[PDB]
């Protein structure tokens, strides 16, 4: 079976150097160039270079040429992206792939890199105060880092109705996340309602009581 | 500058019929090299759909099928199902300074549900997180379908677009779509200007929510 196994996740810092592999098996690796594409979050699939392992000739798009070093290891089927100063917007799902008679038939897993200058941080907890009845009130999850933290409201007896977003990486290198949920106008204020917030990499536990604004 | 373009994004109802043109220049698709499709579904590597122009590799059902003409491309799927639905990519060989290019994509939606416009609830800043020295207005946008906006903050009548992040939309327990959008902001910038606003637009029509610091 034809494959392409990539290296795993990785979360550096901007500034620092980084190589991620690509390893072919049950085919001569040697016999066909491996490209790189990369994808930033939301957007589409951009052609960074292509490798031709046999005689490690390498040709890069314009956008890339001297930001990323290809290279490959014949001798042990891995083709590899290589940055040398990471810079934040870096930050993206890379995939290699195979040129072959069907182009790009087999591809990689993909390996993220995440790129933030910063530390360990647990994130700070605000409350978001309250449509036919309902009312929407929830939590901001304010600069975090890393991935992941966990919501839930009044300890997880309320589960009707809530969402709870995925993160936003912002340009400070801190993640935000927000969890909403919609609850009746009339028990507000006799109703309490808690989110409950934990972020394991910082050993923080946060409970924030979310009450109406009252004017 | 090879270049590959494609519609942003495409629809069609499930068992209907769709087409994904692919149109290029003359250093990709007019110096005659082949132009080949990948689908990508949400949270996967993308997937060789057709190569050649027309062949399909083993296993990619004959409900999908490719063609070119000149320097157009185009994939056809017949019979649309809800596992269609994904991001598609042409791609192609060149002889520019670029080697392959790739289209910019295109988002197939299978409209299985009826169109949902979206529910706006805009939070200006609470009372914490201003004495914290920070203010962040929360633009919530729920229960949309299809899952796609686009957002764009005021600043009184004036655009702003520094300080702006905003989620990909995801799905919500009860199956539509629900987005986050974020403008960060100092409290002299938030408490400085009369009003501002979060504007959501969702199939060519505009949901606005208003807040101001002055009011309550």
């Amino acid at each position: 079976e034809v494959q392409l196994v990539q290296s795993g996740a990785e979360v550096k810092k901007p500034g620092e150097s980084l190589k991620i592999s690509c390893k072919g098996s049950g085919y001569s690796f040697s016999n066909y160039w491996i490209g790189w594409v990369r994808q930033m979050p939301g957007k589409g699939l951009e052609w960074m270079g292509i490798i031709d392992p046999s005689n490690s000739y390498t040709r890069y798009s314009p956008s890339f040429q001297g930001q990323v070093t290809i290279s490959a290891d014949k001798s042990i089927s891995t083709a590899y992206l290589q940055w040398s100063s990471l810079k934040a917007s870096d930050t993206a799902m890379y995939y290699c792939a195979r040129w072959y008679y069907k182009p790009f038939d087999v591809w990689g897993q993909g390996t993220l890199v995440t790129v933030s200058s910063a530390s360990t941080k647990g994130p700070s907890v605000f409350p978001l105060a309250p449509s036919g009845g309902t009312a929407a009130l929830g939590c901001l999850v304010k600069d975090y880092f890393p991935e992941p933290v966990t919501v839930s409201w009044n300890s997880g007896a309320l589960t009707s109705g809530v969402h709870t977003f995925p993160a936003v990486l912002q340009s400070s290198g801190l993640y935000s996340l927000s969890s909403v949920v919609t609850v009746p106008s009339s028990s507000l204020g006799t109703q309490t309602y808690i989110c409950n917030v934990n972020h394991k990499p910082s050993n923080t536990k946060v409970d924030k009581k979310v009450e109406p604004k009252s004017c | 500058q090879s270049v590959l373009t494609q519609p942003p994004s495409v629809s069609g109802a499930p068992g209907q019929r769709v087409t994904i043109s692919c149109t290029g220049s003359s250093s990709n698709i007019g110096s005659g090299y082949d132009v080949h499709w990948y689908q990508q579904l949400p949270g996967t590597a993308p997937k060789l759909l057709i190569y050649g122009n027309s062949k399909r590799p083993s296993g990619v059902p004959d409900r999908f099928s490719g063609s070119k003409s000149g320097t157009s491309a185009s994939l056809a799927i017949t019979g649309l199902q809800s596992e269609d639905e994904a991001d598609y990519y042409c791609a192609s060989w060149t002889d520019g300074l670029s080697l392959v290019v790739f289209g910019g994509g295109t988002k197939l939606t299978v409209l299985g549900q009826p169109k949902a416009a979206p529910s706006v609830t805009l939070f200006p800043p609470s009372s914490e997180e201003l004495q914290a020295n920070k203010a962040t207005l929360v633009c919530l946008i729920s229960d949309f379908y299809p899952g796609a906006v686009t957002v764009a903050w005021k600043a009184d009548s004036s655009p702003v677009k520094a300080g702006v992040e905003t989620t990909t939309p995801s799905k919500q327990s009860n199956n539509k779509y629900a987005a986050s959008s974020y403008l960060s902001l100092t409290p002299e910038q938030w408490k400085s200007h009369r009003s501002y606003s979060c504007q959501v637009t969702h199939e060519g029509s505009t949901v606005e929510k208003t807040v101001a610091p002055t009011e309550c």
